[PDB]
RNA sequence: CUGGUUAAUUCCGUUAACGAACGAGACCUCAGCCUGCUAACUAGCUAUGCGGAGCCCUCCGCAGCUAGCUUCUUAGAGG
């Protein structure tokens, strides 16, 4: 067997509980998954399931960027990798499973676009088509970790682990869950 | 770079001497120590004059100017191979009416109206405003085909320019022409090149 | 056993003088011909002809090898002024083609020079 | 004897493989693989096919890649070993095929057109 | 030799001269070759002793060429079949199991020309690229096909369209090529020993898409091309391209000799396949599907091959079937039909084994089948 | 005008029109233009040596246009 993925963690044991979200969360690729970094142009066809994924690719990838300045994906891959081992040592559970718990908790069911029509501006609440859920969620988890790292003596690999474990536990301490249920609260109300 | 310099320095010198000049266009190839300078011209006569002093004094200058090596030179006469594709005379002849005038409009059509008659397939003549010494109004008229730009790089367009110092006022210009190409046959116009065949019944016929 | 210092001596032939004879054994040989034009289409055709000539002469020299590229690309917003976009790359190659013979006879030099096909091709007989 | 070289290419930098089959040691610039690319995840991209296959001792790969950064080096290195095997064995055609092969990519840096502050993000004004 | 239909006369003096010369030479030749034709094979064949059961079926199904399988030729040992495909790949297969021994990534697309050497050593193919590259076969485990002293033997102006070995290695090439010319070559050196160049009818002026080597001494060879002629060229002597038939309306996109050597089957792209008798020098037989109802997607087309006995012609067409014919009788023995259950595709090549036991068909659908007959009579 | 399509009076299908130019595309350009090769070697690989190194087994260096071919380099063709 000899599982790879940084050479320490499996990924075909990782369960996605939300059936709708699961069918867009690729933990398996054409031969099986891996995480080793690249890119691969498949564009953006619509209606249907429409792309292949990796969460782990999105998450490091949110980190290099958000936030902010200066860093690189080699640094970002390193921080995800450090955050994943910090997560495993504080949960004793596969950190790929813990990011899936964080993404499902941090991925709002409904969202709230701002439309001007007639003489005024309404927001009537909208869909959030599941790649957008996955993302809002990752981003908020990353922006939280970034924000926590800016203003605390806590490595961000730790801060990412800290935000990710709080989100993957429903804890309103997390920026990502707190913004998720803020968004669902406005989207549910503005009808 | 230094091999480059010589092409550029030489090219201007051959252009300036070969300016107004009532003759017709002027290649130069400069082989080790010698200049061919090929003039395509009727009034080959004034430049040569045989033996004398004439032929050498103009040359000699170029050498002492910027170039090269303890010798003499050579000079050859030519004709010209249906004039369009390059000259001076073509340019000057329209200036040689744009001296004294003549209906300005007539020259435009007229210089174009010739050349087409010798084939040309398009020709575009173009003249600077300040006709009647009023405000500018540049003129066109172009007949037939003709392109410098869009079609392929190898349409083989003669295009030039010239200038006209009238008394009162400049009358620019830029004549263009696209005809057959440098005398030996080697037509290739405007991509695609079509051709099929007619028929085919067959028993003898084809390549195509 | 051991003790190796390696030279060439097949005999004969090496790149520094490609030995041939006679004329008191020819001790001349190293010529380099570097032929530099604007346009390729013309060059190639001249270049091939040199290769052929060597082949005829007695002892066969190698064909054209055409090496590395010289660009000056200068882009000016030509002017207005003000002109500061939709500016310009007119970009200029000049190309260098270096053709040897294995043996540089008296006879080679003289045939090659007399009838020399350069129109725009600038070709320098060279030189120790 | 044994030495089969099929030369891939995909990004700048050139990998010549002459492979004589034995124990699974890996060289680059004729120097040991993990240690030359010490501290890298992209280094283990290469390592992927000299484990996973169920062949370990069947490839001693001797690799030289010359000229460009740390990152580039892996993607090429890999391709070659697969392609060579496919020619001999038609049953390990499903070795080449299912484990990913073949991208030039062709998206290595792009033209710089004028006005661009980088090349393509035209000025903040004008 | 082929009667021409009444055509409306023109009243020009100059042409009559044209008719004069042309008709004077062709009728004078027509009265000698024609006389030898005692009967036609079909007429004579009526009161024949019968054929045995035909029982070919696909015994095994093979796969591995990347693109469309263009061409095949079987090896003399009865065990290898090669084959070349548009991707540039050349595969040598042993057919029964179907194991792949060798593969070389050869070069061009349009590499529709793989042949087996009489020795068994080598293959040639080539196509777009303008060369034929040779390759020895070895037992070596490593199998880099590409280096083992290959060689670009040939240079043509245009695209190699056909190649074939004679009965020997020493004359490894007899070619007719897109460059138009046809050429005989000496192998090691690669020099063109001689060139044969002739005409529009007659020689071939246009591209040779096939030629086939005559079976005997192999004194002559017949070629086929677009100029709509089947032209045998006298290789052995002065090389006046010797004897010609131009029966066809359309390309004779193919040409294959009988094992007897007596006939060749002209498979052409024009909506018939025809058989031409080289010895008598007249059209012996016509293979055509005369009723308006009996039409397929395309009428019959590109390629032909013979049984060892010569009784059967198995043929590939663009329409995707094979109609099997009794050559002598003129009957169709049978229809063979293969693969899809809707939508067409070319069957471009079909080639007999050396022992004659079986045939391999390659198709654009990207599959191969080998059909075989075992036993004298029906199985079991 | 229309009907459709497309970056594109782009092409098609209609039409009181039938053409026709000029832009666009095509074209020369560069990105991967590669690829098996034809071409030569800068150079690469590879061979053979030899100065040594670990303890010709393994490894570095350079040696001779010395041997050949090649991803590099390079021009072409095709593709």
């Amino acid at each position: 067997q000899v599982v790879k993925l940084f050479n320490c963690w499996s990924f075909e044991d990782v369960q996605v509980n939300d059936i709708s979200l699961a069918d867009y969360l690729a933990v398996s690729s054409t031969k099986h998954a891996t995480y080793l970094p690249h890119t691969a142009g498949r564009y953006s066809a619509k209606r249907f399931r429409k792309a292949q994924c990796p969460l782990v690719e999105r998450l490091t990838n949110s980190l290099m960027m958000h936030g902010r300045n200066n860093g690189k994906k080699i640094m970002a891959v390193r921080i995800v990798k450090h955050a994943m081992e910090i997560i495993h040592l504080l949960t004793d559970a596969n950190p790929i499973q813990v990011i899936v718990d964080a993404i499902i908790n941090s991925g709002p069911r409904e969202d709230a676009t701002r439309i001007g029509s007639a003489g005024a501006v309404r927001r009537q609440a909208v869909d959030i088509s599941p790649l957008r859920r996955v993302n809002q969620a990752i981003y908020l988890l990353t922006t939280g970790a970034r924000e926590s790292a800016f203003r605390n003596i806590k490595t961000i690999a730790e801060c990412l682990a800290d935000e990710l474990i709080n989100a993957a536990k429903g804890s309103s301490n997390s920026y990502a869950i707190k913004k998720k249920d803020e968004i669902e609260r406005v989207a549910k109300a503005n009808r | 770079v230094s091999d480059g310099v010589f092409y550029a320095e030489l090219n201007e010198m051959l252009t300036r001497e070969l300016a107004e000049d009532g003759y017709s266009g002027v290649e130069v190839r400069v082989t080790p120590m010698r200049t061919e300078i090929i003039i395509r011209a009727t009034r080959t006569q004034n430049v040569l004059g045989e033996k004398g002093r004439r032929i050498r004094e103009l040359t000699s200058v170029v050498q002492k100017r910027f170039n090269f090596l303890e010798n003499g030179v050579e000079l050859y006469a030519e004709k010209v191979v249906n004039r369009g594709l390059c000259a001076i005379a073509q340019a000057e002849s329209l200036r040689y009416k744009l001296l004294g005038g003549l209906a300005v409009r007539r020259a435009c059509y007229g210089v174009l109206r010739f050349v087409m008659e010798s084939g040309a397939k398009g020709c575009e003549v173009i003249v600077s405003g300040k006709l009647r010494a009023q405000r500018a109004k540049s003129m066109k008229f172009k007949d037939g085909y003709m392109i410098s730009s869009g079609q392929p790089v190898n349409e083989y367009i003669d295009a030039a320019v010239r200038h006209v110092l009238l008394r009162q006022g400049v009358l620019g210009i830029k004549v263009k022409i696209m005809l057959d190409w440098d005398p030996k046959g080697k037509l290739g116009p405007t991509t695609p090149l079509p051709d099929l065949v007619t028929i085919h019944p067959p028993k003898e016929e084809n390549e195509l | 056993m051991a003790a190796a210092d390696v030279a060439y001596a097949p005999p004969m032939k090496s790149g520094k003088i490609g030995f041939e004879s006679s004329q008191e054994v020819q001790h001349r040989i190293r010529i380099t011909l570097s032929s530099k034009s604007v346009k390729n289409l013309e060059k190639v055709c001249g270049d091939l002809v040199k290769g052929a000539k060597d082949k005829s002469l007695k002892v066969k020299g190698p064909v054209r090898m055409p090496t590395k590229v010289l660009h000056i690309t200068t882009r000016k917003s030509p002017c207005g002024e003000g002109t500061n976009t939709w500016d310009r790359f007119e970009m200029r190659v000049h190309k260098r083609v270096i053709d040897l013979v294995s043996s540089a006879d008296v006879v080679k030099q003289i045939t090659s020079i007399t009838i020399e096909p350069g129109v725009e091709v600038e070709v320098t007989i060279s030189d120790q | 004897a044994v030495s089969y070289c099929k030369p891939g290419r995909g990004l700048i930098k050139v990998n010549g493989v002459p492979i004589e089959l034995i124990r699974p040691e890996m060289l680059r610039l004729k120097a040991f693989e993990p240690i030359l690319l010490a501290g890298r995840s992209r280094f283990k991209d290469i390592d992927m096919r000299i484990r996973v296959r169920g062949g370990g001792k069947t490839s001693q790969i001797y690799a030289i890649r010359q000229a460009i950064a740390k990152a580039l080096v892996a993607y090429y290195q890999k391709y070659v070993d697969e392609a060579s095997k496919k020619e001999v064995k038609d049953i390990f055609a499903r070795y080449d095929r299912t484990l990913l092969v073949a991208d030039p990519r062709r998206c290595e840096p792009k033209k710089f057109g004028g006005r661009g502050a980088r090349a393509r993000f035209q000025k903040s004004y004008r | 030799m082929a009667s021409v239909a009444e055509l409306k006369e023109k009243h020009a003096a100059a042409t009559a001269s044209v008719n004069s010369l042309r008709e004077r030479l062709r009728q004078r030749r027509q009265t000698l070759l024609d006389t030898d034709v005692e009967k036609y094979s079909k007429a004579q064949g009526r009161t024949a002793v019968s054929f045995n059961p035909t029982d070919l079926v696909c015994c095994r199904t093979l796969q591995g060429h990347s693109g469309k399988v263009y061409s095949l030729d079987w090896t003399p040992e009865k065990n290898w079949i090669v084959s070349a495909s548009q991707d540039g790949r050349l595969i040598v297969w042993n057919a029964l199991t179907s194991q792949k021994t060798h593969a070389i990534k050869l070069h061009c697309p349009w590499v529709m020309e793989c042949a087996f050497a009489p020795n068994g050593q080598s293959v040639a193919c080539g196509g777009l690229d303008s060369a034929c590259s040779i390759f020895n076969l070895s037992s070596q485990a490593d199998r880099d096909g590409n280096m083992p002293v290959s060689r670009v033997l040939t240079g043509h102006k245009g695209y190699a369209s056909s190649c074939q070995y004679v009965p020997d290695q020493e004359t490894r090439l007899i070619t007719g090529s897109g460059d138009q010319t046809c050429v005989l070559w000496d192998v090691t050196t690669g020099q063109r020993i001689s060139i044969f160049g002739s005409e529009f009818p007659s020689g071939h002026t246009a591209d040779v898409l096939s030629l086939s080597i005559n079976s005997l001494n192999a004194n002559m060879f017949i070629s086929g091309s677009c100029d709509t002629t089947v032209r045998l060229w006298d290789l052995r002597i002065t090389s006046r391209a010797v004897r010609t038939y131009h029966g066809h309306e359309g390309d004779i996109n193919s040409v294959k000799f009988f094992p007897d050597g007596q006939r060749f089957g002209t498979g052409s792209d024009d909506g018939t396949c025809r058989l031409f008798d080289m010895r008598t020098g007249h059209q012996l037989q016509v293979y055509n599907r005369e009723p308006d109802r009996n039409d397929n997607e395309l009428p019959i087309v590109t390629s032909v091959a013979f049984s060892i006995s010569g009784r059967l012609l198995f043929a590939g067409y663009s329409n995707g079937d094979c109609y099997v014919w009794d050559t002598l009788l003129a009957e169709m023995v049978l229809n063979l039909g293969t693969l899809q259950n809707s939508h067409e595709g070319r069957i471009s090549c079909l080639g007999l084994s050396s022992d004659g036991s079986a045939l391999c068909t390659g198709s654009w659908d990207k599959n191969l089948k080998i059909w075989a007959f075992s036993g004298h009579r029906k199985i079991v």
